[PDB]
């Protein structure tokens, strides 16, 4: 049965894992409350995209790519069309590059809204978990207007540019959204910086130094959260 | 082995009337009238759970079943009776079945206390605001046999965590009743609502015990509600807590019996601190949360049913305030749960008992 | 059908009904949230067809067969220690000389 | 229900707890049998107080303090079971007879 | 404690009248009015539960005037 | 006066179980953390305190002032029992 | 203190009271939902 | 109402001794700790029949609600102790204790039936929660204050006896001849 | 009416400050908190002297009596904890456990015991007996990592919580054999017929009375605890917890059983002729020093029970004078057991050899407090046996005095065996201290109260039989207050 011993207890987080960031399995071992080791078991969603790609042409593989970072979507299509277009030296026009910056920045917001919703419910208050869905559903329809489906499988990026131009009432509809969303960004900051029960869960909890972030190899808002100032849109 | 013949000696001697008087179930009409009002007290609290929680999220709630979700507590409770409840493979059998029974038969037997309505009182016992806190302490045992007999590691961890939570919040709940048992000069729940029936609203105990209502309110919701509860294992301290291996009709006791516990908590906030079956002047205007006339046939049928059910109507307000607190406070961790019922709610429940005195 | 990994992918089950019996299918990649609520409606139409006298066919049957083998049992490769494994504390000899 | 039947039941629980005190090998079932003795005492103490001197009940006030001592004896007692379990890896009364020649 | 004098008017008659109100103005109701709408479901719930499958809140067929 | 005929029937329906009960007699760590004991240990000390205060508080205005200083010596000496458990980390978890 | 403990409860129970004012004002808003089989949202 | 009170006595008096034979004779110690609450709930149900509504509620609150919970938290802390269970340990002295208990029970039943009890026909307990708290401050005042000192000391010692010494675990503070920490200076020695 | 319990309520305030300072000061309290409990115990002794002149009122609604017999035994238990604190100030500080938490458990056992002597109700007897018993189990398992101390507190709990349930069933019967009547004088007025119910309620209460005084069918906890327990607790359980069990025996078997008196004098005769045999012949085959003083305490509880079965005004006086001089013999011998157990480990006999040149103050103190335990003249334990035998021959009892004398000379052999291996063993025959004794300092922590507790008990052993004319007057006043 289930005995009661004195050695440290290993709990399996399980590949089930009812959370929105996929199927992870951690064999974290406990010391009453403190953890002493943890191994992440990954590869529950290893479908083999590096082996498919060796049997796909680029227009066959552009539908495949927006499934790695399926929170983001067109961030995967960004690199994929960039890899033969910066190798063949194919010029992208300035309008197609400006729509790519428009599409990637709306994807970064939708990537961040998909991170924030679970994270706020993980750290406490789960009433904003249902109101950041609605904020992402506006970006879902800016992608459904211009591109196809919803947030992924949106074949927008091409080698010579972008798949099609924007729709008619589109630029006036970010300006309805991106001017409505920006008041709500500061609402999310004053959710955690105020109410200082949340700051005692997030100060010093998972602290990684600057010197160990470059050594372990990090990027984006986890590297830059250690005071590294390394952004590849600027670098 | 002299007691082997003993338990079958008075068995058949009692069985001659235990089958003969078995058909006459709820032969008093005010016992059957209570159990219907007991059932629809819970069936509101499942409908009011899914509808208030949808209103704070700007979704609808259950439509498409009943008129507007009125049958959604019923189908959620009837599917669990129809599901083929199969035990886990390597587990206990007798301790697994009585797991949910020890949790919820306390909150069913101690429903006999609450005197909802001036003309619906089942029994005025010599106590009952003390018999309620005594019976509700059997519930940590059922969280230990639900955790033990389910025979997985994560529900023992959830069973020891659910029991040590109910341990922590029963002792400030005991002193919050001790404040209104000191003011009322007794434990009789008819005598408690009689001290508040003198001036209607200005003689309620929440006006006299502003802290002790708050000690009762945080301690009640830390033993029935969903807000300070780690049975959702969003912190992944367990798999799903002690209610993990429970499916079908045994989970229905864990599911619907946590709404009996919510209503019974709310039925005693509206007895102790708010006047049970107490309300202001009936012949009021159209803006009195009523119709438009002064003597309607719909208003002679209200106060006849409000005369039998007013404490539960008041308990329907604190059921509503318990859901409105779910989407307000953060889902606090267990290290700060037990640092509240011991380090905060236990001194301020003891200070209030001395301030209910002269000191 | 394991849709776009159904062509050449070395570890993908080609369709979930190679594992579990399924009631409703739902094409899309991804489906809209409206499209899955139609598959709930197609599912809700399928619950209503289920007669109450066919509750006995919902249980699995055990055509149990047994056989003995001579395969060597392997120790479990995934043990719970990651950081305090005896290879992370220091680089071993015959490696640090070239460092 | 007469007075004699309450005391026979109380003397029977006192008999059962004595069998649980000497025959049981687990060190916690010995404590569990002590609580059978202290509840055997309380059944006399309320059985007497209901039938003898029911106006000024004293055996019900005396039965309160028995419950509070047995709560304090069990709480202290299980800390002794937890102290012998921290050093000796068992709770088995046959392996605590260390003081034998 | 009567059979249906002061009970049949509560279980059968007045819940069909709240259902005339609940079907009409629930989504189009106000913010002060919807607090009274939740109370009417909450008070008359043993009657609203009985005459529940005998009323449907499904919207009417659309006109399709094109 | 109807709960006692009800309360008879809760036990009278379980007499069939008492006949069958007398015939019946005739890699999984849970780490030992002593906080499951220590949280119920301090509960046993204070559930026993609070049951002494129920006979005091019911008959509170019927006892006097010297019976109120007497109940303070009960209570103020288990305030010391509570602040012992804080400083000694008994209820820390 | 005995006065510091009963006055450490008002600083939170008021802040809870102006938390319930916000959540009740979330119920003032119309439910911005899509009832599916009777209001199907138009594809792009 | 006499026949319903009479056969609910033996419905509870059989429920307590079957649960008492359950806590003593069962091989599973965990099943004994849950049946121990079946002992205590029946006796707390037996006080309602004996006009002891306060001590009935004081038994559910303490014995079932606190002491039985404290047993179960300690039962499930010692479950990995011994799965060996040599029930025939060294001899059959487990039946040598079956005649001393039945000898006590034959002694007490010889006393109980033949002793003339002074049954008083006084109408009892007019709301016996005020007659039980007037005794806490007039008659039994000095037991009531000393029971407070009992609960303090039972909290001082049991916190001391059951805490894990994480303040300074390798601290043999001094030495004349060496004494281990948290162990008595009389060291074990074989002559 | 709360002036009669001033010796005990001075100690409850002293109990709280030595606990609160452990929380506030936090182990810097241990440098000052034992001396506060000494003047708290000295202030509790000093308030028994103005209570001596009062004419023995019965306070607290009849539940407490403040006679001279209550005051004598209150002073014995308060002097028992006074010498225990003088011993344990270094013994439990060297263990690493907290000193202030020890003296909270030690002073709760005192006011449990100080309230047993004056108790008069069945409810207050059992509560004060539980306060002495529960605090005793925590004290014997106070070191808590030894597997001897843990097995000591285990075996003492399971007989202690058992015998206090035997004692309760007898106390519950005394409530039932009378019509209510938790008062012990009101019990004696109601029951006098000596039925079989009164005999079962008598054997049950002296099954728990004689658990504390440890007569040999109930002594079985004593030798197993006394070598596992911390040695100051052994010095308290043998003196304080035995005098409280003897104060219980007078206030229970004379106030509540004056009709049934020839029965318990017949049982305590069996309890004494078996204590003097089995205490003083099983001590004869012993190697450990605390276990030799364990069967010693069982045998010299049988000497105190000589004065208890004769039932005369000099019988209970010899019972009480021997209990007073037994205090300054087991607070003297256990002091030198501790004072030797700090300078070396393994406090057992044959490791004591080769002394009197290294630790002469320990050797003179241990010899004169073991020689008087045998009853050699002109020490205090000799005069305690003489008055127990003078009162023995005064009313029958010619076989108890002869068994009291024949077992006192078996008692001389195992007490002189320790003086054999301290003064007669040559300096080439010592096992420990063979150039190993730490050259005793009297300047470290705790050893200065341990010396003033050594010196004051030997002075109260050399001179407390010579100068025992006031002590025979102080005791014979207390026996007027027995029925």
């Amino acid at each position: 049965k289930i005995e009661t011993r004195t050695e440290p207890m290993v709990i399996n987080m399980g590949p089930h894992h009812p959370s929105m960031h996929g199927v992870l399995r951690l064999m974290v071992t406990l010391d009453g409350e403190d953890v002493i080791d943890c191994e992440p078991v990954i590869g529950y969603l290893h479908r083999g995209m590096e082996k498919i790609a060796e049997n796909r042409t680029n227009i066959m593989f552009i539908p495949y790519v927006s499934r790695w970072d399926y929170a983001a979507g067109m961030f995967n299509e960004a690199v994929t069309v960039n890899a033969p277009e910066k190798l063949a030296g194919i010029p992208v026009p300035k309008r197609a590059s400006y729509i790519r910056v428009i599409m990637l920045e709306l994807n970064r917001i939708a990537n961040h809204l998909l991170w924030l919703g679970p994270f706020l419910a993980d750290v406490g208050a789960q009433t904003p978990f249902f109101y950041i869905f609605r904020e992402r559903e506006y970006i879902y329809d800016l992608f459904e207007a211009a591109t196809g489906m919803r947030f992924i499988n949106n074949n927008y990026f091409r080698i010579g540019g972008v798949a099609a131009d924007l729709t008619y009432g589109w630029v006036t509809k970010c300006r309805d959204f991106c001017d409505y969303f920006l008041p709500k960004v500061d609402e999310y900051e004053r959710l955690i910086t105020n109410n200082p029960i949340f700051v005692r869960r997030l100060q010093g909890v998972g602290k990684i130094s600057r010197e160990e972030a470059i050594n372990w190899g990090l990027s984006g808002p986890m590297l830059r959260a250690s005071g590294v100032k390394w952004d590849l849109r600027k670098v | 082995x002299x007691x082997x013949x003993x338990x079958x000696x008075x068995x058949x001697x009692x069985x001659x009337x235990x089958x003969x008087x078995a058909k006459l179930l709820w032969l008093p009409l005010p016992m059957l009238m209570m159990l219907i009002v007991a059932t629809v007290g819970v069936l509101v609290a499942v409908w009011l759970e899914r509808k208030i929680s949808a209103a704070v999220q700007q979704r609808i709630g259950p439509e498409y079943i009943g008129p507007l979700g009125i049958l959604a507590p019923l189908a959620d409770g009837l599917k669990l009776i129809f599901k083929e409840d199969v035990l886990p493979a390597n587990s206990d059998r007798w301790l697994f079945t009585l797991g949910p029974a020890v949790v919820v038969i306390p909150v069913f037997l101690s429903y006999i206390i609450v005197p909802f309505g001036q003309n619906l009182l089942i029994s005025n016992l010599a106590m009952g605001v003390f018999l309620w806190i005594a019976l509700s302490s059997i519930a940590p045992i059922g969280l230990l046999m639900a955790g033990y007999a389910s025979n997985n590691k994560y529900s023992l961890l959830g069973g020891l965590r659910a029991a040590a939570q109910s341990i922590s919040y029963e002792i400030p709940l005991a002193l919050a009743v001790l404040a209104v048992a000191m003011m009322s000069n007794g434990l009789g729940t008819v005598e408690i609502v009689e001290q508040q029936s003198q001036y209607g609203i200005l003689s309620w105990n929440v006006w006299r015990q502003p802290i002790g209502f708050l000690v009762f309110w945080i301690a009640a919701l830390a033993e029935c509600e969903r807000l300070p509860f780690d049975l959702p294992e969003a912190e992944e301290e367990l798999v799903a807590g002690y209610q993990t291996e429970y499916a079908g009709m045994k989970f229905a006791l864990f599911y619907l019996g946590a709404y009996v516990n919510l209503v019974l908590s709310a039925l005693l906030v509206s007895v102790l601190y708010f006047g049970g079956w107490s309300f202001p002047i009936p012949l009021e205007t159209i803006a009195n949360l009523l119709g438009v006339s002064e003597t309607n046939p719909f208003l002679q049928i209200a106060f006849a049913v409000l005369g039998i059910t007013m404490t539960l109507i008041k308990a329907y307000f604190f059921v509503f305030l318990a859901i409105l607190l779910r989407w307000t406070v953060p889902r606090v961790r267990i290290d700060q749960l037990l640092d509240l019922g011991w380090k905060f709610l236990l001194p301020v429940g003891l200070v209030n008992l001395l301030l209910t005195a002269g000191l | 059908t394991g849709g776009m990994f159904s062509s050449d992918s070395y570890s993908a089950v080609r369709g979930v009904d190679k594992l579990i019996p399924v009631d409703v299918y739902l094409p899309g990649c991804p489906p809209r949230p409206e499209a899955i609520m139609d598959a709930i409606v197609k599912l809700r139409k399928k619950i209503a067809n289920e007669h109450i006298n066919e509750r006995g066919n919902l249980a699995q049957t055990h055509r149990l067969f047994t056989a003995k083998h001579k395969m060597k049992p392997v120790p479990p490769i995934l043990t719970g220690q990651y950081l305090n494994a005896p290879s992370r504390q220091a680089p071993p000899p015959a490696l640090a000389a070239a460092m | 229900m007469q007075l004699t039947y309450v005391l026979i039941l109380a003397a029977l629980l006192f008999c059962i707890g004595i069998y649980g005190l000497v025959t049981s090998r687990n060190a916690v079932r010995v404590l569990m049998s002590i609580e059978l003795l202290l509840n055997a005492v309380n059944l006399n103490l309320i059985g007497f107080a209901n039938y003898l001197d029911g106006q000024q009940i004293k055996g019900q006030v005396f039965a309160v303090f028995v419950i509070t001592v047995a709560a304090a004896e069990a709480a202290v007692g299980l800390a002794i079971i937890l102290a012998i379990y921290r050093n000796r890896d068992t709770v088995d009364m046959e392996k605590f007879n260390l003081l034998k020649w | 404690g009567v059979y249906g004098a002061l009970a049949g008017l509560y279980l059968l008659v007045v819940p069909a009248i709240v259902y005339a109100y609940l079907n009409a103005r629930w989504y189009v109701a106000s913010s002060f009015e919807r607090a009274f709408m939740y109370f009417l479901v909450t008070f008359f719930f043993p009657g609203l539960l009985l005459l529940a499958p005998f009323i449907n809140f499904r919207p009417q067929p659309r006109s399709l005037n094109s | 006066g109807y709960e006692y005929f009800l309360g008879f029937l809760i036990i009278c329906s379980l007499v069939p179980v008492l006949a069958l009960a007398a015939s019946a007699l005739l890699g999984a760590w849970i780490q030992f953390n002593v906080r499951y004991y220590m949280f119920a240990l301090v509960f046993v000390i204070f559930d026993v305190e609070t049951v002494f205060l129920y006979p005091w508080a019911v008959a509170f205005h019927q006892l006097g002032l010297l019976a109120f200083i007497e109940a303070l010596i009960f209570i103020a000496i288990l305030v010391v029992a509570l602040v012992y458990a804080w400083r000694k980390r008994a209820l820390e978890w | 203190q005995i006065t510091n403990y009963a006055k450490e409860a008002v600083q939170s129970a008021k802040y809870i009271g102006q938390g319930l004012s916000v959540t009740f004002d979330h119920m003032r808003r119309r439910p911005i939902t899509v009832q599916y089989p009777y209001e199907k949202l138009i594809p792009s | 109402a006499t026949l319903t009170q009479t056969i609910t006595f033996f419905a509870l008096a059989a429920a307590v001794i079957i649960a008492a034979l359950g806590v003593v004779l069962l091989d599973n110690v965990v099943y004994s700790a849950f049946l121990l609450g079946g002992v205590f709930l029946s006796i707390a149900g037996l006080y309602i029949l004996m006009n002891a509504d306060f001590v009935s509620a004081a038994q559910i609150l303490i014995y079932v609600g606190a002491v039985n919970v404290l047993i179960l938290f300690a039962i499930m802390l010692v479950n990995k102790r011994e799965t060996y269970t040599p029930v025939p340990g060294r001899w059959l002295r487990q039946g040598g204790a079956a005649v001393v208990s039945l000898g006590v029970f034959a002694l007490l039943t010889k006393m109980i039936l033949q002793t003339p009890w002074q049954l008083s026909s006084v109408p009892p307990t007019p709301d016996s929660i005020t007659t039980i708290g007037q005794h806490f401050f007039s008659d039994f005042l000095l037991p009531f204050e000393l029971a407070s000192v009992l609960l303090l000391m039972a909290l001082i010692g049991a916190v001391v006896l059951a805490r894990r010494e994480l303040v300074l675990e390798p601290e043999p503070i001094l030495g004349e001849e060496v004494v281990p920490p948290l162990e008595l200076p009389e060291r074990p020695r074989e002559p | 009416n709360a002036g009669t319990i001033l010796p005990e309520t001075i100690l409850i305030v002293t109990l709280l400050v030595v606990l609160l300072a452990d929380l506030i000061q936090g182990r810097q309290a241990d440098r000052w908190t034992p001396y506060f409990a000494i003047v708290g115990l000295g202030g509790a002794i000093a308030t028994m002297i103005p209570l001596w002149t009062q004419p023995a009122t019965i306070s607290f609604f009849g539940s407490f009596i403040s006679d001279h017999l209550s005051l004598f035994f209150r002073g014995l238990i308060a002097l028992s904890a006074l010498g225990t604190i003088l011993m344990s100030i270094r013994y439990v500080e060297q263990t690493g456990s907290s000193l202030g938490e020890f003296m909270t458990i030690l002073l709760t056992a005192t006011v449990g015991g100080m309230f047993i002597a004056g108790a008069q109700e069945l409810v207050f007897i059992f509560v004060a007996l539980e306060t002495l018993s529960i605090a005793s189990y925590l004290l014997t398992g106070y070191t808590k990592r030894d597997s001897r101390s843990n097995e000591a507190a285990l075996k003492y709990l399971l007989i202690g919580a058992a015998s206090s349930a035997i004692f309760l069933y007898g106390s519950s019967l005394l409530y039932g054999l009378s019509g209510g009547h938790t008062q012990l004088p009101a019990i004696a007025q109601a029951l006098s017929s000596e039925s079989l119910g009164l005999v079962v309620a008598l054997v049950f209460v002296i099954a728990g009375i004689s658990f504390k005084i440890s007569a040999v069918p109930f002594h079985q906890w004593t030798p197993d605890v006394y070598e596992g327990a911390p040695t100051p607790v052994v010095a308290f359980l043998s003196v304080g917890s035995k005098a409280a069990g003897f104060a219980l025996a007078i206030r229970f078997l004379t106030l509540a059983f004056p009709s049934v008196t020839d029965q318990w004098q017949l049982i305590f005769t069996v309890l004494a002729i078996l204590s003097m045999i089995l205490g003083n012949v099983v001590a004869l085959a012993q190697t450990s020093m605390k276990r030799m003083l364990a069967y010693s305490s069982i045998g010299q509880a049988g000497f105190v029970m000589i004065g208890f079965v004769v039932g005369t005004e000099a019988g209970y006086a010899s019972m009480l004078f021997y209990l007073l001089v037994y205090l300054f013999m087991n607070l003297g011998a256990f002091t030198c057991v501790i004072l030797f157990s700090l300078r070396t480990g393994t406090d057992q006999i044959s490791e004591y050899a080769g002394l009197y040149q290294k630790d002469p103050l320990l050797t003179l103190g241990l010899s004169l407090c073991l020689l008087s335990l045998g009853g050699i003249p002109p020490l205090a334990g000799f005069f305690g046996k003489i008055y127990l035998f003078w009162a023995g021959w005064q009313a029958g009892a010619y076989g108890l005095v002869l068994l009291g004398l024949l077992t006192s000379v078996i008692s001389i052999y195992y007490y002189i065996r320790v003086v054999k291996m301290m003064v007669v063993k040559e300096p080439q025959e010592m096992s420990e201290a063979v150039r190993n004794y730490p050259e005793v300092s009297w300047s470290s922590f705790g050893l200065r109260p341990l010396q003033v507790g050594l010196v004051m008990t030997v002075i109260a052993t050399s001179l407390a039989g010579i100068l025992a004319n006031p002590l025979f007057n102080l005791v014979n006043t207390a026996v007027w207050d027995v029925p």
